[PDB]
């Protein structure tokens, strides 16, 4: 039972900058090991016992660190570095993994294209209403929607989801769900997702009437 | 009791084996000590007992030192009480050993040793984990019958201080 | 070579139990330590426990001594986890990960794929596919977004594409959302060119093989 | 010394930390035993010291008991010291441990802690083996000065017999 | 330091017999370890922790055992079993390593082919004089020889030699090779070797006067 | 795949130090402690240390820990132990050997061919082949004997044939036994039909490598 704190949370790392990410123990531990998962893949081993390099681990990444303190460093992180790296330790049973460190790729900020889709009449024929704000191909990873019915502020009844880092624009996309019975989107007539994020001057917004098409 | 000169003695012995326990129980054993080295209760119950062998040089004075022994005895006795069940039922005050004392031993707990590799079970490594988590429970345990022999004693006293005052 | 095989999903009744396993490959079985490891994404990953599959002895996170049982098989060389009395806390990841000792510490050096396993009352229903019909609404810059909500269906793995593949570039499809109720709901988009939304019928194609349930919708501003 | 009743309970004393050192240097702990242990010294020479608390009440019979306390002082203080360098100079006198004691402990040593692996000098096993042997000559030197008291007090009786005698 | 006794030293056994092999510890050891030795060869693994065997061991083989008392034991000896098994333990530092048994393919017994030859002339040309006598294809394992001179009987300059066991015959054959200078050979004339062997009802002797060819 | 290298053999003066080597290929030479295990007749196997390459860490034999001193280079991956002070009792096969922690404890997995240290004062003189004429002497049971003496040679492998390799039926080569000379002293002998001793010149083929010497003999009855 020894705690692994991992910091940052997440590293926004340009190609080709130097970045390290540290582990820190609730109690000191002879070795430290490191794992890399990618989404939908288990943790590949990385580094272990402290600093040696996994078989194919480009020589690229290093590992050190004694006692209570260890990190993982990167001379030059690659697009293929994106992942989230565990650090995990053996000195005490139970065996115990840190909260991981998502490794992102830095890119130039980039505002959301946004749109938002009325209920289409197909769901109003279910008698359910969902609406979809979407926010394209926008950086850094924050990002908020407001959903604003006649102005009035929804809050609980929308979902949130977001795509991973295009392995190619390094941006991201976002969409977000109000959802209604269709009783509750015949009452109101103006929709409206409200938009802020750093790639913005100001919060922006995307709306329809209900009725128009 | 009469016996004055006996029972002051005999608390300055409890005093002495309170200290060579305790600096015993401070030998490097890892991560986490008993409560009983957290508290430095064997160093300072134990000048405690050689104080009120005071007694032994035959005022209200003695009163306030046999009191403070007697509560020394007293919780030490619910310490070494505590770190037999801290030990043996759950690990449910954990008291970080001092630093210069972890210096040496920076790796290991005395508080489970159980490996997470079921192969280890037979290993010697795990056969001398439980060596010292029994010399911990030994230690604490000795301890706890020479508190329990001061609180008898200390009582003893103080019943007769009480009743003579 | 060496390698060990886990069946890569579970679908299981609350209250109910599974017995994932793990089928060792390539070494001597019985010669190393066999770890669970569960993974959930609020909790990152939790050691379960172990089983040495020479004799049998096992550990285990005491915080799982009664929910797992592990076990072995040294003939088929198959490792088994048995979980109890399943609730949704106990929807996750589950690795079978094999420990050598090397380098002078313990060293998870070969991991299973993992068992995605889902505790759901639900049933397998499948996707009611809405057109997210595009509009000036959804035009910015010149482009339009277009989509399809695949709204409603059950076991996660919806598969979705755009004129039967043969539209790749811009289109996004979202991680799944489990709904309140119980059904997992999924949105996918497109960016085109807004001109091209009046001749190019645009096609979203879905298809959800645990309901073997095939789906297309014309999405287009010829409907509101 | 007249302090006849001080000096007879101390050496009670003396006997009981003497039985309680030696039942806590019987904690399962390998191989090999202490001579202490493997002579039963902390039994046999604790009781002497209890028994020799006969001069708690107030014949030469106490002559034959105050010597066989004196010698048993002596020879637990030689015990102690070889003991000492048994564990840290050259394991010279290889005493097995009673396999009653050895059952729990069958595959393990303290007279040696150096890895016959050297990737093993940084692991929690070699720091659990050191950590029993520096307990192990914390309780021998704990026991030494303990016999050295009864020594010092059994002398300066044994001095007053025959000179009275 | 444990020390690990083997019993027996020497093993025969016949092709096919059932046959075990012990080794006894000083000390309780938590594992046995059992390697195999064929001459001009490093030892091979062969049993790791008691009981494993290791990669390629024929099934053949087995082993067991707990504390002090451990065994290997062969369902059926080959005749490729034939080698030196030696026992080692981890349990203590320094690790030790077991005398080792010899494994023998026991066969019919067979009487030594007793020979002998003079120091030729080569030699005496030389002033050195050496008489070697030989036993062919004898079984068991062991002889003596002894060498006469005048009937005065020799010591110690006599070296004896011996063949591995005939990996076909499973026969041994031994050389004995009496040493003199020139002037001690041609001091005396009757020079024997005699021959003691359970393949024999008796002593044997081969001889020879010096001078005669 | 896995393999330890040793130079087979090595030649040192008494009072002199040698430096042997083991080559490690087929595995991260860094992450497995490299032992050394002595091994003679009259005592069997001797451990005398290890070292972990990874840092640096030595361990050893008590009876040793003056006589070896243990090395490891990383970049060529090669571990080497000296031995000072050199002695009759030093000549031995030296192993490395390489431990792997497998099956619940530490296990000598891979071995090397082991370097053979001869410590001798004597130089490298060639055989003084000589020919073990036969004769009824010679001759038991319709059979005969006959041979060659390779005597008073120095470093151990000569080789023997008979009739340039055309005789190897019956044929037997004793070990070579050392003699107080310091020189290796060793015998060749074949059996044959007692009449062929008449007809065929049977030859025996010596050879001395290190002293690059050949020779042949003539062995029968036509010399005493």
């Amino acid at each position: 039972q020894i705690v692994l704190s991992q910091s940052p949370a997440i590293l926004s790392a340009s190609p080709g900058e130097k970045v390290t990410m540290t582990c820190r123990a609730s109690s000191s531990v002879s070795y430290i090991h490191w794992f890399q998962q990618k989404p939908g893949s288990s943790p590949k081993p990385w580094i272990y016992a402290t600093s040696n390099l996994a078989s194919g681990v480009p020589v690229r990444f290093s590992g050190s660190g004694s006692g209570t303190s260890y990190s993982l460093t990167i001379s030059r992180v690659e697009a293929e570095d994106a992942a989230t790296y565990y650090c995990q330790q053996w000195t005490s049973n139970p065996p115990t993994f840190g909260g991981g460190t998502k490794l992102e790729i830095k890119r130039t900020v980039a505002a959301p294209s946004v749109f938002i889709f009325p209920p289409s009449d197909e769901q109003l024929k279910s008698g359910t209403a969902s609406v979809v704000c979407l926010l394209n191909n926008f950086y850094p990873r924050e990002a908020k929607v407001q959903w604003k019915v006649d102005n009035a502020l929804q809050s609980g009844n929308s979902q949130e989801s977001v795509t991973e880092q295009d392995s190619k624009d390094s941006t991201y996309s976002l969409s977000s769900t109000l959802t209604l019975s269709k009783a509750d989107y015949e009452k109101h007539k103006v929709y409206a997702c409200e938009v802020t994020h750093q790639g913005l001057s100001s919060p922006v917004t995307k709306s329809f009437n209900r009725g128009e098409c | 009791m009469r016996e004055s000169k006996t029972l002051g003695a005999v608390q300055i012995m409890n005093g002495l084996f309170h200290i060579a326990l305790g600096g015993l129980l401070m030998i490097p054993a890892g991560i986490y000590a008993p409560i009983c080295v957290t508290v430095w209760y064997p160093l300072w119950g134990g000048i405690m007992y050689i104080i009120s062998g005071s007694l032994l040089a035959a005022v209200k004075g003695k009163m306030i030192m046999n009191s403070l022994s007697l509560f020394a005895a007293i919780s030490g006795m619910i310490l070494s009480i505590m770190d037999i069940l801290n030990i043996k039922i759950s690990h449910f005050l954990k008291m970080e050993s001092l630093n210069f004392i972890r210096a040496h031993t920076p790796y290991i707990n005395i508080y489970n040793c159980e490996p997470a590799n079921p192969s280890e079970k037979n290993s010697p490594s795990t056969q001398y984990c439980y060596s010292i988590q029994s010399l911990f429970l030994g230690i604490l345990s000795v301890m706890l019958i020479f508190a329990f022999f001061q609180e008898l004693v200390i009582a003893g006293i103080v019943e007769n201080e009480w009743k003579r005052t | 070579q060496v390698q060990l095989q886990q069946p890569g999903a579970e679908l299981v009744k609350p209250g109910a139990s599974v017995k994932m396993s793990c089928k060792a490959s390539g070494y001597t079985f019985t010669s190393y330590n066999m770890h669970w490891v569960k993974q959930t994404p609020g909790r990152g990953l939790e050691w379960i426990g172990a089983i040495y599959p020479g004799n049998g002895d096992t550990s285990y996170n005491q915080k799982f001594k009664g929910k797992a049982t592990l076990t072995a098989d040294k003939s088929s060389s198959t490792a088994y986890m048995q979980l109890s009395s399943l609730t949704s806390e106990d929807s996750a990841v589950y690795y079978c990960a094999r420990s050598t000792y090397y380098g002078g510490d313990w060293y998870f050096n070969v991991w299973g794929a993992g068992t995605t396993v889902t505790v759901s009352a639900a049933s397998t229903k499948g996707p009611s596919v809405f057109p997210l019909a595009p509009s000036s609404k959804s035009t910015s810059g010149g482009t339009a977004a277009l989509g399809c909500l695949v709204k409603d269906y059950f076991p996660e793995p919806v598969t979705v594409s755009w004129n039967s593949g043969a539209l790749t570039s811009g289109v996004h499809t979202f991680p799944a959302v489990l709904q309140s109720s119980g059904l997992y709901s999924l949105s996918s988009v497109v960016t085109v060119p807004s001109s091209s939304l009046g001749t190019q019928t645009y096609i979203c194609n879905v298809n959800h093989k645990p309901s073997n349930t095939k789906v297309d919708k014309k999405v287009e501003p010829k409907s509101c």
